[PDB]
């Protein structure tokens, strides 16, 4: 009856629609990037979109993920320049979660994306 | 079609207790997380308690935690708020409110607004005074 | 004729509508938090919403901003848990920009908000 | 869409030149950034070039930078692409596209789709062969 917890590094199917312009939209997998304290108690999560329109990192804010390990339709890319805060009502279902190594890449890409590096 | 009807409010002395209920129809009650939010005269909306769509996960504001207990019976399509150790500061109108999603249901720390929820009840009045 | 250059720490008026649930919406000020290279060439920017419906910082992912120094309607709070990537078409006008000290607070709030602080 | 009508296409030789034009109607041209994006035979939409609403800032894909020159005449509601040193990889249907706002106009580093723009052109054929 209880809800399974939301953890940083999880991959959820989420409804991002509607959007404008170059923003990622539709119902697509997204990576939870908010801290776990917020993920447990806050009404919102912070996510990074995953896209299938490319399968190789175009810039250092992109992180590749293979489809086999992470149960995707095809080889995809995490876009750390496409992040947004979503009300948890948009979360549809947990797909998988990233490995510790993969989340290290996500952390590094987020640091570049938001200009947080030293210095 | 969609309706959330509250009942069970009333007048109690300080230290009394009440059991609020909120009956749902017109939508799939088991697909929505339920909230109780209250409003005192001339005040903004204060979130009180949350329960997830399945009933296993509950959340409470610091002002009511331990005194109030939220629960749900998805068979009866009903949400409950058990209120104990009532004090005059609990005097308000109490609304149930619904938000869809299996992962909804959480602790609210901001001022809440009507548009932040999907469905809203009509409210039930609670007054706590000795005179 | 040339662009107005978008720099990190600038505050713009932006159309966040529409939103759902507890997401910040409407037309409101937002602070650019994306790196300057992304701001110069990308079709999108990354912003953090600013709200005046609250006054104090309460939680460590919030940062307060003065109304006078930054020319807003009232004393407001930067919500570093309310982030979104906006197509630049949503940007209406530049309002002001945050000081070095205030942007260091935004940096520290982002590290907490996104669980980026190396803990041990 | 009839909001944007391109002309100036046709067959040309390698190293040749060609000037595309795109006539805007039915929207406020001078407050939109304009894009040229092309669809080669068999491929998807690749962004070519961008110009801001005032015309003072231009952006180019790496493969066309220096060879192509984008410009606009807001008085004439017209967008231009001057194409020089034309190579066979330039063979495509060329579309103009519009995105509103004074801060629009940028470099695109990923494939684009029509629904990402406010207005989408009709397209003109550019063919480059020896
Ligand atoms: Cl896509
Ligand atoms: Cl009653
Ligand atoms: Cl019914
Ligand atoms: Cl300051």
């Amino acid at each position: 009856h209880s809800q399974d917890p939301i953890r940083r590094g999880d991959v959820y199917l989420a409804d991002l629609s509607p959007v404008q312009g170059s923003e990622q939209g539709g119902v697509r997998p997204v990576v939870i990037i908010q801290n776990d304290t917020g993920n447990k108690y806050s009404p919102t999560v912070i996510v990074a979109a995953i896209t299938g329109r490319i399968n190789k990192a175009k810039i250092p804010t992109h992180v590749e993920i293979e489809k086999k390990k992470y149960k995707l339709d095809k080889d995809s890319v995490i876009l750390l320049e496409q992040i947004r805060t979503l009300d948890k009502k948009r979360l549809k279902e947990k797909l998988t979660y990233l490995s510790d190594d993969k989340m290290k890449e996500v952390d590094n890409a987020l640091m570049i994306s938001l200009g947080l590096n030293a210095v | 079609q969609v309706q959330l009807q509250e009942s069970g409010g009333g007048l109690v002395q300080p230290g009394g207790s009440l059991r609020l209920s909120c009956a749902a129809s017109g939508f799939t009650f088991s697909s929505y997380a339920m909230s109780w939010v209250r409003q005192a005269p001339g005040k903004g909306l204060e979130w009180v308690s949350d329960i997830n769509s399945g009933g296993g996960s509950t959340y409470y504001a610091d002002s009511v935690k331990g005194r109030f207990t939220i629960s749900r019976d998805n068979a009866k399509n009903t949400l409950y708020l058990q209120m104990n150790s009532l004090k005059p500061e609990d005097t308000a109108v109490y609304y149930c409110a619904a938000k869809e999603g299996p992962y909804s249901g959480s602790y609210y720390y901001m001022p809440v607004f009507r548009d932040e929820y999907d469905y809203w009840g009509q409210g039930t009045q609670v007054t706590v005074s000795s005179h």
